[PDB]
């Protein structure tokens, strides 16, 4: 369905101990151990991905709730 | 094509006789609705819609349900009026001996496709229902529609669930009645491959299954049945259970013998059980005479004649658990894989489980469900928790398993006999103390149990010297009649046998167990270190089952004295070692 | 209106007028209600006189019961208000008493049967609360009157779909002025869905209007007739696409059997098993052969299997006035073998004779052998649990392996079988559940086999009273020569290659044809008898508690009973001395 | 359809009964209607219990002169509002002299009610050239005590309304009468105020609204529908006054069985019920009482989703309460019989466990317990339990599990079991802390349940002696108190124990003295009154 490329590697070793807000959103070669993990997520990701935002999309919106689904959304490989 | 498709069923005739429309007559008065038509009949009297069926089933077995229910009409209430209004309609059985097509098909081009299928179940039969005859009325409009689902035999078990909101004034106008719609309870079941297959692909394969009117329970572990393939999809979960592909199926369901619908060999055995495997005869026979079965007799008396109740072959690896089950289960019908405290996705006693299927606690088939006709063989035996001793007990003293859970309770059977081993504590511990104690000791859980083992592989002496070389193993580094022709002729023995024992080994067993006990009784006077003399009487009793066993293995009424005089020898080396 | 509802009016109108001892009945009944100043009207009535009267009537009730049931509502109401005038009842049908044959086991009445009527036996457990719900409604205009009525038409109504639309509660309708209600006046029909469970002996909600509320305690194998339909609101048009509701309606009780034993049973018999039976009874020799009847594995010890056949008669029991029901059932333990006397001694109660539920002790215990009380997470409520012995009516429960009991257990066989009846004052709850069932119990001897060897005393180590409690002890050999483990071999042999089962037919038959109530002559052996026996066996162990004279009635007088003889001879009394005397000694 | 079925019950024929039915009777002499009116006028009361024993003589009286329980048997709340309406349409005034600073809430109302009379012959005389609920001058709550059988006796009628039945026997037609059940007290709320006219002041549109009370959900009402801002583009909201309003006391309680109306089948039922009125404070768990009203199910939803159906919830109106044990009947003139036909005291000594011949003596003791009957709450001091504690000895033979059955099924409030079938907690009693509303539930320890009754205990030697504290308790009795797990406080019991012991070796130790058979430490011995080893 689609290819996404992968680096070899990096001399940038940034401990855990030492990342900062320059470095956000930048790339980053961490080390460390896997201390634990979880399984496959379906994740969420005219709410896109808000499910916060609803400005007027609601039948009772002054105090009536509108219910929105989790499903029919797209979803991403995620662990 | 309605007139010309009634009529040709009308004329469907397999190579009997017209059965499917007297027979049809003679059924609908109590049980058998819709009379099972086996489907060589299409291949030769209508090849066109034959080709139509093989290609569109989806739209097309319901004209074969409606000819069928139209002639059934044509046929009873006609006979009703020669012997006495509105005839409910069936859904009909249709599938063939013939085309098979396992689950190696998954693709999507198999929307409304039907294929000769046989495969394994294992759980989930869970239970629903869906509606035949959709009968709606409007509260906004008052618009009262009885449209139906626009099939009754076809459904998901093309239809889409959705009602056509009208007038929107009110959130539901369109409401439904359940009274005067008509509606069918089917049972949601899956589908697998059978494992014990030749042709394999598409190694992931699953699908969906249904159990309309009757169709629950006619499936039986080790038949060639014949089911419907793959039905059209109101589209499942997609990134329900699996997620790609999990469409709900409309199948019907045809059961019989493998072969058939409606419509000296023995000497070369002599080692032939063991191509490869060395020795032990006593367990060896023991696993033939497991693969054989045993006695199973229903005549009056106050019980009935178990057969190889229990045994307790704890032994160490090396012994290679590996080819025992394997061998056995290429024999078996279905190997029972217990692990342990737990037989398939829950413990000994089966486990209710709450499946979406039904969103619902649905009692989760137990290994037990599955082991009426295969030996319980069970792995990591050593973990298993002290709490369900007793559980597992009750079940070896009597056969089946009485799980009475919440909601759910039922006595499930279960008739085989056992296998318990597992890597034994203090490495080889079991040499110093009994041949059990490859769990805890205790003499209470050791009451109900029957005979204990120990296997000989060909590693005995590496203890002494071989370890190095052992460690530098590290460094430096079928033959017999088929397993389905073994598993054939316990099939036609359980289907009728009486090969019995003979009174004369019989009371030579009797004698060489009684005057064993009498020159102890003289011997008494020497004050022998045996402990306490004990009963030997249910052992005694295994013995002489276990020659029936060989004796079955000669078909013999009376037993031939070759296999029963065997089976002494080896039983009484057997016991005599035990009591040494 | 269309003419099918008329048709069915008059075929209805037709079968109840043929049958005027019904009708008279029903307005004698309702005369009595009258001149008591009532009962909800529908009518025991039983689907066979049909096929001799009704051809379509009959026809299309069992196919459809909506289409033809509710004309054999209406018709009936007319002509019932047409019977009856004075006062100002539902004049429905209850169908009791017909042959459905349905539905054998209620894990599958929803296949076969849709729509339909369908007849379902299984437990009735934990009932639900009473629930009576309005249906008729009146009201009041706040002025001029305008005393409104108001049938609520709707899906929960009993069997025709009436329209689910709200119309809970109407408020100045018709009338511009204010509406208030009038209760009491308006009747509150009992909608009680009991849930009724299944039946393992071989949780669908049946709702019980008007007159069978409770008709059942728990523990009762209800076989109710209903006509299985669907209704409710799933959700199929908001967003939650599930199915809907499927429930079974509530037409007729045919409870657990009453008399005798649970519904399994029916023992019933022919005039072939009545001659049978007879021809058995009348000659003295077959008491013997009844031992053959219980020895198919084992041999000897043929007083253990007269003891199984008198526990299976069932005793004589008896209800005294402003007191107590007597005792007269009895219990027999045994002990021998854990291995070969266990086994083969219970295969024939357990497997074979009836409503044995196996009982371990400890584990199958399960719950609790007792009661207990248990506040759930799912109702968020405290209900009972009854054991399967206490949930058993007038078996005989097996219990295996007695010497694993949990030490709360060891008070339940004083309360089950001294005060016939389990009384339980536990947390927050105090009821006397009805335990009374006779007894077989088979005790592991605690150290191997010893149980015979070792005295009694501390033997199993429970000599004080759980030995003696238990009315007959009963103790095989262990210590064998050649000749009967010959025996054995000979037998098994000729196993592994004189009715046994019948005598059940023959059993329930007495205990419900001829009792032998008690004979003074009889009276004048025992009571010497017993006085013997506390006099010169006393230095064994002094079992001579007078209990056992009680037993001594008990056995005696089941003996008789298995005799058939409408007397306890003084020689019954003296087999019944001599089996104390081998179960002694 | 929307039928309108006539029913022989009407309103505007009960309106000229209720006008005829006034305060004149001749015993009720001043009628005590009129009296009490006067007293309630007074303001000395608020509950006047109008019984149905005046009724049907005032029915007898009009009759010979020239049905109302009948009728009362299906709303019996319709009566109440004609009745008491009609009081207030027959309410005397100048009963006695008036004060401004006597009272409050009667002054009040007074003055609102004549200030907004003077306005408004005021204001709308200026246009020229609101009504005040019944309910706003109620200050008093009147209620129906049930006739006694003495009516029913010479005047045989719908007596079911007097006849104590048990809650299981409320039938489905049973919903609507006047019904007094007997039972136990259980969960007694405090007293809470509802509201029952609820107020509005605007404090800008002035005009105060009055709204009556629903069902328990309410709505607090919206923008004012008052004329003084209205008739122009502005309208001043409104908002309560707890003052302005008025309110009342409401409980809530349960009530279970008796324990001898139940049978040996199901579990006992509860049954709720809101205290109204005056009527509250007066009622305590635990007592055996007859109390009576109406029996409805109010509609309310809980999950409040779309399908209402009816969870059919109940309440017994307190219209009347009768806390028995603090006759002149038939019962007592039985009685008269009984001391009459002698020997009284053997003859019951016989009769007792009548099943059984021998051992009288015991029965003797056992008759001597179940009357009891004595005491000395000794008066700003000491109480003294006037209550027996016998206890046994023997073997099986004695067949004392029997006389145990035979007693406390003879003995009203009896419970029977054993040493060992209820733990310490078990028997003594539990308390949940309930987090709802965060109070204190007892559940039924065999002890508080054996309140004022026999206490069968078996086994008593194997009741495991750190157990033996809660009976050792109970000998300073009708005191249990217990102070764990954030709780403590002491839960009375009104209880004499029968137990039946075993002597430790079995049959008897003939070698060895008595109270060694009898392992029981002396300070047990002591609390009992009579041992009797056989
Ligand atoms: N005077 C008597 N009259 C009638 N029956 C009696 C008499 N004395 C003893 N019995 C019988 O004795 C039997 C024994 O009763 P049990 O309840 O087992 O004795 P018990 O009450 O348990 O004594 P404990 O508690 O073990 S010391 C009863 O079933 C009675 O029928």
């Amino acid at each position: 369905s689609e290819i996404h490329v992968r680096i070899s590697d990096f001399p940038t070793i940034y401990s855990l101990r030492e990342l900062r807000e320059s470095n956000l959103s930048s790339l980053v070669r961490v080390t460390g151990v896997v201390t634990r993990r979880t399984g496959v997520f379906p994740q969420l990701k005219q709410d896109s991905n808000e499910e916060i935002r609803i400005s007027f999309c609601t039948n009772c919106k002054s105090k009536g709730p509108f219910r929105v689904n989790g499903e029919k959304t797209v979803y991403r490989n995620y662990q | 094509i309605i007139k010309s498709f009634k009529n040709f069923i009308l004329e469907f005739r397999l190579d009997s006789q017209f059965i499917y429309r007297d027979q049809l007559r003679n059924n609908i008065l109590v049980k058998n609705y819709s009379l099972t038509v086996n489907m060589e009949h299409l291949i030769g009297y209508n090849e066109d819609i034959y080709k139509k069926l093989s290609d569109e089933p989806s739209d097309i077995i319901p004209l074969f349900e409606t000819a069928i229910t139209q002639v059934a009409k044509r046929i009873s209430i006609l006979s009703r009026a020669q012997s006495a209004n509105s005839l409910p309609t069936f859904q009909l059985i249709l599938n063939s001996n013939a085309n098979q097509i396992p689950l190696r098909d998954l693709d999507s081009e198999h929307v409304s496709k039907i294929v000769r299928l046989s495969g394994i179940i294992i759980s989930t039969s869970v239970l629903s229902s869906r509606a035949t005859y959709l009968s709606i009325m409007c509260r906004n409009c008052r618009h009262t529609t009885s449209i139906t689902i626009n099939n009754f035999n076809s459904i998901t078990g093309s239809n889409i669930g959705d009602e056509s909101t009208k007038k929107n004034c009110g959130p539901d106008p369109y409401i439904i009645i359940h009274e005067s719609s008509k509606f069918i309870d089917q049972q949601f079941l899956k589908l697998q491959e059978i494992p014990e297959l030749v042709p394999v692909g598409e190694m992931p394969r699953n699908l969906t299954m249904t159990c309309d009117r009757y169709l629950t329970n006619k499936v039986i572990p080790g038949t060639r049945v014949t089911i419907v393939g793959i039905y059209s999809i109101y589209n499942s979960k997609n990134g329900s259970g699996v997620a790609i592909r999990t469409p709900y199926i409309k199948i019907l369901g045809i059961q019989s013998d493998v072969e058939t619908s409606s419509i000296k060999l023995y000497e070369i055995l002599t080692n032939s059980i063991a191509p490869s495997i060395f020795g032990n005869e006593d367990i060896k026979k023991a696993i033939v005479c497991l693969l054989m079965g045993g006695s199973k007799k229903i005549l009056p008396d106050g019980m009935r004649l178990r057969g190889d109740i229990n045994v307790l072959l704890l032994g160490d690896p090396g012994t290679a658990k590996s080819q025992l089950l394997k061998f056995v289960e290429k024999v078996s019908p279905i190997a029972v894989y217990t692990s342990g405290k737990g037989s398939s996705a829950a413990g000994l006693t089966a486990s209710v489980q709450r499946d979406p299927m039904t969103r619902e606690f649905y009692l989760e088939g137990g290994a037990m469900v599955l082991a009426d006709g295969g030996v319980v063989c069970i792995d990591e035996f050593d973990k298993m928790r002290d709490e369900d001793r007793v559980a597992i007990h009750e079940a070896m003293e009597q056969q089946t398993i009485s799980i009475a859970k919440a909601g759910i309770t039922t006595v499930l059977n279960s008739r085989t006999s056992v296998l318990a081993a597992a890597n034994p504590i203090y490495g080889r511990y079991d040499d110093l103390k009994s041949p059990g104690d490859n769990i805890d000791f205790q003499t209470t859980i050791l009451s109900r149990f029957d005979m204990i083992f120990i296997v000989k592989d060909d590693h005995n002496e590496e203890r002494d010297i071989s370890i190095a070389n052992h460690v530098i193993n590290i460094h430096t580094g079928g033959s017999e009649i088929s397993i389905e022709k073994m598993k054939r002729y316990i099939t036609y023995c359980r289907l009728k046998c009486a090969p019995r024992l003979s009174p004369q080994a019989a009371e030579k067993l009797s004698s060489n167990f009684v005057t064993i006990r009498k020159q102890l009784l003289i011997n008494e006077l020497e004050s022998t270190e045996r402990s306490s003399i004990p009963i030997t009487i249910r052992q005694l009793e295994a013995i002489i089952r276990i020659t029936e066993s060989l004796a079955k293995l000669e078909l013999s009424p009376i037993a031939q004295e070759r296999h029963v005089d065997e089976a002494i020898r080896l039983f009484q080396a057997s016991t005599m070692d035990a009591a040494s | 209106p269309d003419a099918v509802f008329g048709d069915r009016v008059r075929r209805f109108q037709e079968f109840l007028d043929t049958f005027t001892s019904y009708r008279d009945s029903v307005r004698s009944i309702q005369v009595y209600n009258s001149n008591n100043a009532i009962l909800p009207h529908r009518i025991i009535i039983s689907l066979d006189d049909l096929r001799e009267f009704d051809r379509s009537f009959w026809s299309g009730i069992l196919v459809e019961p909506a289409y033809f049931i509710p004309p054999a509502e209406k018709a009936l109401t007319d002509l019932a208000d047409s019977m009856d005038d004075v006062p100002h009842h539902p004049w429905k049908l209850s169908f009791k008493g017909s042959f459905g044959a349905h539905a054998l086991s209620p894990r599958t009445l929803t296949a076969q049967h849709l729509n339909k009527l369908v007849s379902v036996e299984g437990i009735v457990t934990k009932t639900s609360l009473v629930r009576p719900k309005l249906i008729r409604s009146v009201h009041y205009a706040a002025k001029t009157g305008r005393f409104h009525y108001r049938d609520y038409t709707d899906a929960t109504t009993t069997l025709t779909t009436r329209i689910p639309t709200p119309a809970i509660y109407p408020t100045e309708d018709t009338e511009g002025n204010k509406l208030t209600t009038e209760y009491g006046y308006s009747t509150f029909i009992d909608h009680q869905r009991i849930t009724v469970q299944e039946m393992p002996e071989m949780s669908i909600d049946v709702i019980l209007d008007d007159d069978l509320v409770d008709k059942t305690k728990p523990g009762d194998r209800v076989n109710v007739v209903g006509v299985f339909k669907s209704l409710g609101a799933g959700g199929m048009n908001q967003s939650n696409l599930i199915g809907f509701k499927t429930l079974i309606l509530g037409n007729t009780v045919y409870p657990l059997h009453a008399r005798s034993t649970g519904v399994a049973a029916r023992q019933m018999l022919t005039d072939f098993d009545i001659r049978n039976i007879n021809k058995l009874s009348k000659k003295k020799d077959i008491f013997d052969i009844l031992s053959q009847s219980l020895a198919p594995s084992i041999y000897g010890h043929d007083h253990i299997k007269k003891a199984i056949l008198l526990m299976l008669m069932g005793g004589v029991e008896k209800n005294l006035e402003n007191g107590s029901h007597l005792r007269g059932d009895i219990n027999i333990l045994m002990v021998g073998d854990p291995s070969t006397a266990k086994s083969q001694l219970l295969r024939f109660v357990l497997n074979t004779a009836s409503l044995a539920i196996a009982t371990t002790g400890r584990g199958s215990s399960g719950v609790g052998l007792t009661a207990a009380v248990t506040t759930d997470r799912e109702t968020g409520e405290r209900r009972l649990e009854a054991g399967a012995m206490v949930l058993a009516d007038r078996g005989v429960v097996c219990i295996d392996e007695f010497d694993k009991m949990t030490d709360v257990d060891r008070v339940a066989i004083h309360e089950v079988m001294e005060q016939q009846t389990v009384t339980i004052a536990k947390a927050g709850i105090h009821t006397t559940l009805n335990a009374r069932c006779s007894v077989i119990a088979a005790a592991n001897p605690v150290f191997g086999q010893y149980d015979v060897n070792r005295d009694p005393h501390q033997n199993i180590a429970l000599p004080d009273s759980l030995l003696s409690r238990f009315d007959l002890l009963f103790v095989v050999t262990d210590d064998i020569n050649e000749i009967r483990d010959r025996s054995i071999s000979e037998h098994v042999l000729r196993t592994h290659r004189v009715t046994i089962p019948f005598l059940r037919k023959y059993v329930q038959y007495a205990k419900e044809r001829v009792i032998p109530q008690l004979t003074q002559e009889a009276i004048n052996v025992i009571v010497k008898n017993y006085t013997d026996l506390r006099n010169d066996d006393n230095t064994k162990k002094s079992p001579i508690t007078a209990r056992t004279l009680e037993t001594l009635i008990r056995l005696a007088t089941a003996h008789a009973k298995v005799r058939l003889s409408k007397t306890v001879n003084k020689v019954d009394a003296k087999v019944a001395a001599n089996l104390l005397r081998f179960a002694l000694l | 359809a929307l039928p309108s079925i006539q029913l022989p019950v009407d309103y505007n024929n009960l309106f000229n009964e209720i006008t005829d039915f006034l305060v004149t009777f001749k015993q009720d002499k001043g009628p005590k209607y009129m009296a009490m009116l006067q007293k309630v006028a007074n303001r000395e009361l608020n509950s006047v219990i109008i019984d149905l024993d005046d009724i049907l003589q005032y029915q007898n009286e009009k009759f010979l002169q020239g049905d109302l329980v009948s009728a009362i048997q299906q709303n019996a709340n319709h009566f109440t509002e004609l009745f008491c309406r009609a009081i207030d349409n027959n309410m005397p005034l100048p009963t006695k002299e008036i004060d401004y600073k006597d009272d409050v809430l009667d002054v009040i109302l007074n003055q609102r009610r004549l200030r907004n009379e003077r306005m408004l012959s005021d204001r709308t005389n200026e246009i020229r050239s609101e009504l005040f609920p019944p309910n706003l001058t109620r200050r008093y709550f009147l209620y129906f005590k049930p006739l006694s059988q003495n009516c029913a006796r010479r005047y045989r009628k719908k007596a079911i309304s007097s006849k104590p039945l048990s809650v299981r026997q409320i039938k489905g037609d049973f919903l609507g009468q006047l019904i007094t059940v007997r039972g136990i007290i259980t969960r007694v709320s405090d007293v809470k105020p509802a509201v029952e006219v609820i107020a509005y002041t605007c404090d800008q549109c002035g005009y105060e609204v009055f709204q009556e009370v629903n069902s328990r959900t309410f709505t607090p009402l919206s923008e004012c529908t008052s004329e003084e801002c209205s008739q122009n583009q502005t309208k001043g909201q409104l908002f309560m006054s707890t003052r302005a309003s008025k309110f009342s006391a409401f409980q809530e309680c349960k009530i279970q069985e008796l324990s001898q109306q139940v049978p040996v089948g199901h579990i006992p039922r509860s049954l709720n019920i809101h205290v109204n009125g005056t009527l509250v404070r007066s009622l305590s768990p635990g007592d055996i009482v007859d109390v009576t009203g109406i029996f409805l199910p109010a509609p309310y939803t809980g999950f409040k989703a779309l399908k209402a159906g009816l969870l059919t919830e109940t309440y017994l109106e307190a219209q009347f309460v009768r806390q028995h044990k603090k006759l002149t009947s038939d019962v007592e003139e039985r009685v008269m019989e009984l001391i009459t036909s002698g020997d009284v005291y053997n003859r019951l000594a016989k009769s007792i466990a009548p099943e059984i011949y021998g051992n009288l003596d015991v029965k003797k003791a056992l008759l001597l317990l179940l009357v009891g009957g004595v005491d000395k709450r000794v008066g700003d001091g000491m109480k003294i339990r006037g209550d027996i504690n016998v206890c046994l000895m023997g073997d099986p033979g004695v067949a004392k599990s029997q006389l145990l059955k035979a007693i406390c099924k003879i003995s009203p409030r009896g419970v029977y079991t054993t040493g060992k079938g209820s733990s310490g907690v078990g028997l003594t009693a539990a308390v949940m802390k309930d987090p709802v509303t965060d109070e204190m539930i007892l559940e039924g320890g065999a002890l508080v349940l054996a309140d004022n009754g026999i206490c069968c205990i078996d086994e008593f030697d194997k009741m495991d002696e750190s157990d033996r504290t809660a009976i050792h308790e109970v000998m300073e009795q009708q005191t249990i108190s217990i102070s764990k797990a954030g709780i403590n406080t002491t839960l009375n019991a009104r209880t004499s124990i029968l137990a039946a012991a075993n002597p430790l070796y079995g049959r008897y130790n003939p070698r060895l003295s008595p109270l060694d058979n009898i392992n029981l430490p002396a300070a047990l011995l002591s609390r009992f009154d009579i041992l009797f080893l056989m």
